[PDB]
RNA sequence: CGAAGGCGACUUUCUGGUCUGUAACUGACGCUGAUGUGCGAAAGCGUGGGGAUCAAACAGGAUUAGAUACCCUGGUAGUCCACGCCGUAAACGAUGAGUGCUAAGUGUUAGGGGGUUUCCGCCCCUUAGUGCUGCAGCUAACGCAUUAAGCACUCCGCCUGG
């Protein structure tokens, strides 16, 4: 019922497929259950403003998750600390 | 708080008549069910004061439609006591 | 309409250059405006896009 | 932040001067001295602001 | 060596003083603001930061760095004496920065005094 | 915004509640509010993160004619927060709460109303308010005057020398 759409950052220094692979893992959260999801940006080369991993880039990642149930953002939020690939998330709402 | 085809849900199955919203009855399953959302809404935040006489300030407005469900009708009280369960 | 915190380039003459945000009265919106731009500020500011200081 | 160049140091101190004085850096730390209390703190933002 | 470093310098209300340092900061010789004979009301002049300034600045002989970019970061009395006053060497003062400590509202700050 | 104590980096969760507009419906379903129940600011009785900063108590240095006072720090609980409260403030808008009516101008917060249009801005109707000046009436005067202390009605509570 809800529309949540997190906002994640990868490490940005990959290729495309093992990015989407990473976020194939993603897709099996912020896609799946039920999710009938429209989009996926992912974005490419922004540079990150501010020395988080002290990266040249930034490689910014909004997916949309659309439940009633709210399970998948709060699930990677619960995943991203622990790995150590995922750095954000910025999950909306609206109606 | 109560969301709005919820309502218009109650006056499919409660209604006295036809647009009869306001009704006594029409305010016991959004208020007590209201109830019991915040009696478990509030079992999360026990800190909901403010919601609590929410829906405390409403059941006397639901109480002053059974206190008129005396005096013009009465087998319309004992209709309405005997609907649901509400006790006093 | 509302904007969105990914439309910068209607928003950025709306801050502070060297990393604050300037306020509603010198900028020229109405309350709302100002809110839901606002919104759009923090929403890009707190969120890397723009930053806080650097 | 702001590098003063191609010029003496006169306008450079009359740049970092005035870098200070378009800032909320300076009056920052002015106005992070010591403490006033809430109650007097919108004494501060009524008698200049209230007024203006 | 040469050609390239920071004159890193907090000026504060009382002896500012001076660090002159490369752009990774190594800290090639520093400067007590008192060496002046400063000690009571004293370090707050310009000329604990003229002279001073100097006592490490023309006395570097370490790096024979030239280009300074001085960075200040804190309020002082010797402080629009102290970004000129490092340059009394006369050692072309060209970048001067404001990266001074601003939090945002840090921690419960001290009590009025009376 | 919240009844009030109050509420401040935010992103999200659960919500309260405010308000406008259309006003659909029930046919006054209301107000005071003794009892009762809550909140209840700060400090104090105590626990665990607290002693980073601040800081009673204590300390040091001198000034000063006088000290350890006005100057200064170090620093103890107390601090910060969570875990129990106590039931107190100039908790004051020094105005209890609900309803009718009598000069204005002036901004501003939200919704509805538009005329031109604007390249999102000018002018204006209205609602609820947030404010600032200001009749008649008022008081002892201050001052109030649509966010009445004016002109009327209902209820509670309180007062009558120090």
């Amino acid at each position: 019922m809800r529309t949540y759409e997190v906002m994640y950052i990868v490490r940005p220094n990959i290729e495309e497929d093992a990015k989407k692979a990473l976020v194939e893992r993603f897709n099996g959260i912020l896609a799946t259950e039920g999710a009938e999801v429209l989009e996926a940006k992912d974005w490419g080369k922004r540079r990150l403003a501010y020395e988080i991993n002290d990266f040249k880039d930034g490689f910014y990642n909004i997916v949309r998750v659309k439940s009633d149930n709210n399970k998948a953002t709060d699930e990677f939020q619960r995943l991203a600390k622990i790995s150590d690939d995922i750095i954000r998330y910025m999950v909306i709402r609206e109606d | 708080a109560i969301s709005q085809e919820r309502k218009n849900e109650i006056i499919k199955e409660y209604r006295v008549h036809e647009t009869d919203t306001g009704s006594p009855e029409v305010q016991i399953a959004v208020l007590t069910a209201e109830i019991n959302a915040v009696n478990e809404h509030l079992r999360t935040h026990k800190k909901d004061h403010h919601s609590r006489r929410g829906l405390l300030k409403m059941v006397g407005r639901r109480r002053h439609l059974l206190n008129y469900l005396r005096s013009k009708d009465i087998q319309r009280y004992r209709e309405l006591i005997k609907s649901l369960g509400i006790r006093r | 309409t509302h904007i969105d915190y990914k439309d910068t380039e209607l928003l950025k003459r709306f801050i502070s250059e060297r990393g604050k945000i300037l306020p509603r009265r010198v900028t020229g919106t109405s309350a709302k405006y100002q809110r839901m731009l606002t919104t759009a500020i923090k929403r890009s500011r707190h969120m890397a896009l723009l930053p806080y200081v650097k | 932040t702001v590098v003063r160049k191609n010029e003496s140091l006169e306008d450079a101190l009359r740049r970092f001067k005035r870098s200070v004085s378009k800032s909320g850096t300076i009056q920052e730390v002015r106005k992070r001295e010591f403490y006033e209390k809430p109650s007097v703190k919108r004494k501060k933002k009524s008698e200049a602001a209230r007024k203006r | 060596n040469i050609e390239n470093g920071v004159a890193h310098i907090r000026s504060t209300f009382n002896n500012t003083i001076v660090t002159i340092t490369d752009e990774f900061g190594n800290a090639l010789s520093w400067s007590s603001a008192g060496a002046l004979g400063f000690k009571g009301s004293k370090k707050s002049t310009p000329f604990a930061a003229q002279m001073a300034s100097e006592t490490a600045s023309k006395s570097a002989m370490e790096h024979g760095l030239k280009t300074v970019e001085v960075t200040v970061k804190g309020p002082g009395p010797g402080r629009e004496s102290a970004i000129r006053a490092l340059q009394s060497a006369g050692l072309e003062v060209t970048a001067i920065r404001d990266v001074t400590p601003v939090p945002h509202n840090g921690c419960r700050p001290p009590k009025r005094r009376r």
